């Protein structure tokens, strides 16, 4: 927008060009994690948690 | 901003004053793409944009074109609340 | 509407809707074929049944 | 009844089944309407000069030689060349030699040696599409010249006959009858000049074609009679075949097309093929007709079918994809893998897997999902356009804070700094234009705008400002 534009402009702040959808606790809830388990395509890398 | 209510029968002429283009093609939207079809039931040209302010080429990207038709596509580049009443 | 995984939700309309356009269209069609009546007459009820 | 599919039924079951010698005599008269009319046609000398065009232009490389003439009824470039060259001999000697008797039988070799030649379908239906348009030109010129002396004036139809037949092409029908002392010829003096004109029309489109009109209607009677044979001979074929094309589309039934969409799919193949179809060959009519019925029906299955139209190329990908997979699980053992697939088809087995991601028919937004309070599909879904009472606040309280800088600054600054960006104002400038209105040499903009960043940058002049930066 016109404004937010001025803003990066006086602070040099960049752009992130992504987002921030990731898993989090539901609000309320209060647990301890005891199990994951990863599931990938048989052509994916299968990074070290895996 | 009204006081009342009238329902009637409506003509043909009625119904061509209400519409903003002719449906031709049983079209929806396109299979790799996922844009509009030319005539289809979706259609940007006949029933507005489908992104806030930015025609569906790309050409117009802002408000400071409000308003225009396109010359390339014929979308006119508006709100897309518009392809809610139109 | 699209849903996640890439499959779509849709309106019962849509499908009555594209039901009109493709019988009325062929009716147009049939139309500049001079057609036997039998067949225009066929097309004419479906049309009507859409 | 109310089945629309239970009224075809009747209406179609009353009409019996041709055989073999029904189908022959059938095919005869289609051929020989077509015959009539090819030869009513021949008799239009018109249509030779447009075809002598058309083969001097692609001469000139306009268009290939083959497309221009389906051959003719004789292979070779040289032959056909050939006989151009004799048309176009016949044509100039046949046109130059106009003086009467004499020319007529000209006229008939010309025609006799241009009907050796066969024309394509569509540069055929062109040609008579315009003599066609011509004729209801003419006719409706007649029309008029009749509705202006008739109803006008109440000119009794004996008059017109006596007078209009005969010569057709001056005008003395009109002008010397003008004067016999009738009260419709008094009339007609009112209406003259639309009848002169009208006549002058007609004497410039008679003097085109160069023969009497008389013929020309006579022809045109030949030519009709000629097509409602033609068209009464295909419906009579239609009917036997429509019992047949119920059958090609019950092996179809179920899908996703209607019952009756395929009926009248198939119908329109069968048609297709009628018109197509030859006695020569001796082949039974079905045969010839199954192939097309089922070209249409299936063809109109990758086309209607689908809410998001896929093309018939990757239809019929998917299909051969189905089958290799059935094939596959039948004989493996537990399913084919997207690699085991593409092995045993030759794609990348990337194309595999897009070919495997295209979407199947969408979920109707009505599916009883809820099973409580009768809760569909549709009442999970949300709206991800709509912007967040949350962020419409602050929106506005950042457009406040920077209203409130901006006032802070001097005029000539603030005013630089909001007329660089769209603040407050729809349009947008660049040093240039802002240059215009303050008589600067886009320097002395480019300084004021960086001074006025500084000094924005300066704590304590901007705190709130950076509270709305994340
Ligand atoms: C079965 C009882 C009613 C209801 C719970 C069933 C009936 C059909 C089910 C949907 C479809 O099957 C498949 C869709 C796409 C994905 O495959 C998973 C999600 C998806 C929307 C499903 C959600 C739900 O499960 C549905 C609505
Ligand atoms: C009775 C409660 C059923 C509920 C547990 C499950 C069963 C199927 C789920 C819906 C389907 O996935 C289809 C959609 C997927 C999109 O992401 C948008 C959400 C969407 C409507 C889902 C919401 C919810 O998760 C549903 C209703
Ligand atoms: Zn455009």
């Amino acid at each position: 927008t016109p404004e937010e534009k001025l803003l990066r402009a006086i602070f040099g702040e960049k752009a992130s060009d992504v987002k921030d959808s990731s898993l989090r606790v539901p609000n309320g809830v209060s647990g301890t994690v005891i199990d994951v388990q990863v599931f990938t395509r048989d052509g994916v890398e299968k990074d070290k948690r895996a | 901003e009204f006081d009342a209510i009238k329902i009637a029968l409506a003509s043909p002429d009625m119904i061509r004053s209400w519409s903003f283009g002719e449906v031709k093609k049983p079209e929806t939207i396109n299979y790799r793409t996922f844009k509009p079809e030319r005539d289809g039931l979706f259609c940007a040209r006949i029933f507005g944009p489908v992104k806030d302010y930015e025609c569906l080429c790309g050409k117009y990207k802002r408000l400071k074109h409000r308003g225009v038709i396109c010359e390339k596509c014929g979308v006119e580049v508006t709100q897309t609340k518009v392809r809610r009443e139109r | 509407v699209p849903l996640d995984g890439g499959r779509f939700a849709t309106s019962d309309l849509n499908d009555l809707y594209r039901r009109v356009i493709n019988r009325n269209n062929r009716l147009k069609r049939l139309l500049d074929l001079a057609a036997p009546d039998i067949i225009v007459r066929n097309e004419k009820r479906m049309l009507q049944e859409a | 009844t109310t089945d629309p599919v239970r009224m075809y039924m009747r209406e179609m079951g009353t009409v019996e089944l041709l055989t073999r010698e029904g189908e022959i005599d059938i095919a005869k008269r289609i051929e020989d309407g077509i015959n009539q009319v090819q030869c009513s046609v021949a008799e239009y000398p018109e249509a030779i000069t447009y075809l002598l065009e058309q083969y001097d232009r692609v001469e000139a490389e306009e268009a290939r030689l083959s497309d221009l003439i389906t051959g003719f009824v004789d292979i070779d470039p040289e032959l056909a060349r050939e006989k151009f060259a004799e048309l176009r001999a016949q044509y100039v000697v046949t046109r130059d030699t106009i003086k009467h008797a004499t020319a007529q039988e000209e006229i008939l070799k010309l025609s006799e040696v241009f009907k050796q030649f066969r024309l394509v379908p569509k540069q055929f239906d062109y040609l008579v599409n315009s003599m066609r348009v011509m004729m209801d030109r003419v006719r409706t010129q007649e029309r008029l010249i009749m509705k202006l002396c008739v109803e006008q004036c109440k000119m009794p139809k004996k008059n017109f006959i006596t007078l209009f037949t005969g010569n057709e092409t001056s005008d003395t029908w009109f002008n010397a009858a003008i004067a016999m002392n009738k009260p419709w010829s008094e009339k007609l003096h009112d209406v003259s000049e639309e009848v002169h004109r009208a006549l002058q029309k007609l004497q410039q489109i008679e003097e085109e074609t160069g023969l009497t009109i008389e013929q020309v209607k006579d022809i045109n009677r030949r030519m009709s009679i000629g097509e409602a044979k033609a068209r009464r001979a295909k419906k009579e074929m239609v009917e036997a075949n429509l019992r047949l094309v119920i059958s090609i589309a019950k092996k179809y039934t179920n899908r996703g097309l209607q019952f009756l969409d395929l009926i009248q799919e198939g119908n329109i193949g069968l048609m297709k093929a009628v018109d197509k179809f030859e006695y020569r060959r001796g082949y039974k009519f079905s045969t010839y007709a199954t192939w097309w019925i089922r070209q249409a029906i299936t063809r109109s299955i990758a086309d209607q079918a689908r809410t998001i139209r896929i093309p018939v190329h990757m239809i019929e990908t998917i299909n051969k994809l189905n089958r290799i997979s059935r094939q596959m699980l039948q004989e493996m053992g537990r399913e084919p893998t997207p690699e085991e697939l593409a092995e045993r088809m030759l794609m990348p087995e990337d194309k595999i897997r897009k070919v495997l991601k295209i979407a199947k028919e969408p979920i109707s937004m009505e599916t009883p999902i809820g099973d409580d309070e009768d809760s569909h599909l549709g009442d999970f879904i949300e709206d991800t356009t709509l912007e967040l009472p949350l962020d419409s606040a602050t929106t506005e309280s950042l457009r406040a804070a920077t209203h409130d800088v901006l006032a802070g600054l001097t005029a000539r600054e603030a005013k630089v700094l909001r007329m660089r960006f769209g603040i407050d104002m729809n349009t947008d400038y660049t040093l240039e234009e802002v240059g215009k209105q303050f008589d600067v040499t886009r320097e002395r903009i480019r300084q004021i705008e960086a001074k006025a960043l500084r000094k924005l940058r300066h704590p304590s002049r901007s705190e709130v400002l950076r509270s709305f930066l994340d």
